[PDB]
């Protein structure tokens, strides 16, 4: 229980989880959602990971 | 027995031609293998009464048994010269009375376990059979004494009358389970044939068999403990030193004289897994948690005598062996964490590793320009000429001329650039007369300290680089010349050479800003995050291989039309100049090569689209072409 | 079928540099026995 | 490009990695069966 958080991270990946994948840090998706709103709609069909990562950085 | 001869004839040859020869082996004289005196059980009346009184024949049973437990004939109960199988019989009296014949053949399995170790004593003393085997040969001197005393009280109590048969079979007891302990462990020898390091294996595991058995777990507790100080003896010289005092070959360890006057720097092929190597049957069967360990830690201080003079141990306390416990295990560990480490100091203190690095991409990865607006300017029309019209050292000392007026006349290793040719040209990748641009390289000097890192299999792939490198910033020179040489002011061969320019200036700006330079800081962070040199040759190869495989090069047919994208934009740039030399210093024949070679290179650069697009980072390459005014954009899209 | 797409261009990347790196031994061992 | 293709070039590049080692097999061999 200790190296699973002082090696390896645990309850802090915990706490980014509930952020990123519950929705709950209310700040990034909040303005994500504003930066990649034409790509929420534009089909392009095989812009595929690699393409649709920088949108992330600059959103962060 | 009889085939001991030939057994030990190949065992000599075994040890002798690995072991150079200097001086022999030592063997014994043959009359050590040839004496019956040596052995146990002796080797070439009864007068029986009606066998009639009882007591009589137990006391005379006994009496020979106490010759016959120590390997000497009775004169009742005796011994066959059957020795010829693995494990000897005895006759008995055949009118000696039952019950007592049977106790009798109960108790006689203990001198037979005696007899069959008194022979692997003598025998596997002889210097063939390497360390390890005379040592355990050697500990197992004590339990025949023991037995020996053992035997001479019981007679001595026998002249008393105050012994008997079923006494006797009491007092055996013990002996009869600790020779067949010893007995069933020469056997296993003998016919495992482990003749070096891997004996310790049958008695480590035999030992871990008896751990249920405590009275019999320290006999073999013992053994393991004792035979195996010579094979620790050799461990400990290679692993707190680079040294290796095999006086056979039994070690884990074995050396190759490698690296003699056929290859001094390494010529392109298979050093170290070649130089040093784990004999994989001489493995004692509990260390190969480290056995990587043990070979590196070695490798790694015998390259440091040889290169930095030091051959400091650590610390050199005893791998003394006890069952269970890591005391070994910590000790290889301490022996490797100083062993790596040194090395490392050795290789990144002084003539370290990375200025050495540095100096290479200012040349080869051309990060230093300012060297080549020279070099090539001097060198280029000595370089037009084909290849063996050439003049090599009025080359060299261009280079060296260049490098004087050049930024690059500040470096100390700067003296180990040389020029080299290569024939077969940018079509090397599975006429002759194109040359110097074609046929051109740098190349380095290396020594055995860094030999090890900057050889021919890296420097090979830095010439490669290179040379599509050179290539590039070839062509676009004469691109750039075109418009200077200009200054009838025809629009149409202005507009054509932007065109060109801008496919070959930003393939140009893509692979140093998008590979080298990036991928050049992540392997500066590698290095200074690389705990030994294994880590360093894997962080080197791998930028190595990741600056060529994206820039085009490995791709399956050369992306093939970019090789015709570079010989039109040459010939191209070759009839320009040769054009506005004559229209000025026909418009008739010219307009001819500007429409077909709009034509062509429409073709060629939109078939180079279309070619790589199989592979969708690597999207870059269309992200300054597609950037704007696009003419990229005369395809319709696949 | 659960390739997350990242482990698989992690993949033919690594199949087709190791395979260079073995190619490239082809070329200059076949000569170095007929040269 | 197609999912349907990703696990496909997997099997050609190993396969194709394999064809290129069942050779210098040989060709290293050769150079011990040289001399």
């Amino acid at each position: 229980l200790d190296v699973l958080n002082k090696k390896y991270s645990l309850l802090d990946h915990m706490q980014a989880m509930r952020r990123y994948l519950l929705l709950g840090q209310g700040d990034f998706i909040r303005h994500l959602m504003d930066l990649l709103k034409p790509e929420l709609v534009r089909p392009a069909t095989t812009l595929y990971q690699h393409n649709l990562t920088g949108i992330l950085e600059t959103a962060v | 027995l009889q085939q001991s001869l030939e057994l030990k004839r190949k065992m000599l040859r075994d040890k002798q031609n690995k072991k150079n020869s200097g001086q022999h082996l030592p063997i014994f004289p043959a009359w050590v293998y040839e004496r019956p005196a040596l052995i146990g059980d002796f080797l070439i009346t009864a007068l029986p009464i009606g066998t009639l009184p009882l007591a009589s024949q137990e006391s005379a049973v006994v009496e020979d048994l106490l010759y016959v437990l120590v390997g000497v004939d009775g004169r009742y109960v005796s011994a066959q010269p059957l020795a010829g199988r693995q494990s000897r019989t005895f006759l008995v009296d055949p009118n000696l009375d039952l019950s007592i014949r049977e106790l009798v053949h109960r108790i006689l399995p203990v001198a037979a376990s005696y007899s069959a170790v008194t022979r692997f004593i003598e025998e596997k003393s002889s210097f063939e059979y390497g360390q390890v085997n005379h040592a355990l040969a050697a500990a197992m001197r004590t339990l025949v004494k023991e037995h020996l005393i053992l035997v001479s009280q019981l007679e001595q109590l026998h002249r008393q009358g105050l012994l008997s048969l079923q006494k006797l079979w009491f007092y055996i007891q013990p002996a009869m389970r600790t020779m067949d302990i010893l007995a069933s462990l020469a056997t296993s020898v003998d016919k495992g044939e482990c003749l070096g390091g891997s004996t310790l294996s049958l008695l480590h595991d035999r030992s871990f068999s008896y751990t249920g058995d405590s009275q019999a777990q320290e006999l073999c507790l013992y053994l393991t403990k004792a035979a195996s100080a010579p094979y620790f003896e050799v461990l400990e010289k290679w692993i707190y030193r680079g040294i290796i005092h095999d006086p056979y070959s039994e070690f884990m360890v074995e050396e190759h004289e490698l690296r003699k006057e056929r290859i001094q720097e390494d010529y392109n092929d298979k050093y170290w897994d070649q130089r040093y190597t784990i004999v994989q049957q001489q493995i004692p069967s509990f260390l190969q948690k480290m056995a990587d360990k043990i070979l590196s830690t070695g490798k790694y201080l015998n390259v440091v005598r040889e290169c930095g003079h030091d051959v400091t141990c650590p610390v050199a306390k005893e791998i003394i062996y006890t069952l269970k416990e890591r005391a070994y295990v910590e000790q290889i560990e301490k022996a490797f964490n100083y062993a790596s480490k040194v090395l490392l100091d050795f290789l990144m203190e002084e003539k370290e590793l990375v200025a050495h690095l540095r100096s290479i991409k200012r040349y080869f990865l051309m990060d230093q320009g300012d060297f080549f607006v020279h070099f090539m300017d001097l060198a280029e029309e000595e370089l037009r000429k084909p290849v063996e019209d050439i003049t090599p050292p009025r080359l060299e000392a261009l280079l060296e001329l260049a490098l004087r007026m050049s930024t690059a006349n500040t470096d100390p290793f700067k003296d180990d650039l040389k020029i080299d040719l290569m024939p077969h040209d940018l079509i090397t990748q599975l006429e002759l007369a194109l040359s110097g641009l074609e046929a051109f390289s740098f190349d380095y000097i290396v020594k055995w300290p860094l030999s090890l890192i900057i050889n021919r299999k890296a420097l090979t792939r830095y010439q490669m680089l290179f040379r599509h490198m050179f290539y590039c910033k070839h062509v676009e020179r004469q691109l750039c010349s075109v418009w200077i040489s200009n200054k009838q002011w025809f629009a149409g061969a202005f507009t054509l050479r932007q065109r060109m320019l801008n496919f070959v200036q930003n393939i140009q700006y893509y692979m140093m800003f998008e590979v080298m330079e990036p991928t050049w800081h992540i392997l500066e962070k590698n290095l200074k995050s690389a705990s030994n040199i294994d880590d360093v040759l894997g962080h080197h190869t791998g930028f190595l291989d990741t600056c060529l495989k994206d820039c085009m090069l490995t791709n399956p047919e050369l992306l093939k039309v970019f090789s015709k994208l570079m010989s039109v934009c040459v010939m191209f740039t070759n009839c320009m100049q040769k054009f506005t030399q004559s229209m000025k210093l026909l418009v008739s024949g010219f307009e001819a090569t500007i429409n077909k070679f709009d034509k062509n290179f429409s073709a060629h650069l939109l078939d180079l689209l279309a070619r790589l697009s199989i592979y969708s980072g690597m999207a870059s390459v269309i992200s300054r072409l597609d950037f704007n005014g696009f003419y990229t954009e005369r395809l319709e899209r696949l | 079928r659960a390739r997350n797409m990242k482990d698989f261009e992690n993949q033919i990347t690594e199949l087709k540099k190791e395979n260079f790196n073995l190619k490239l031994r082809i070329y200059f061992l076949e000569e170095r026995m007929q040269q």
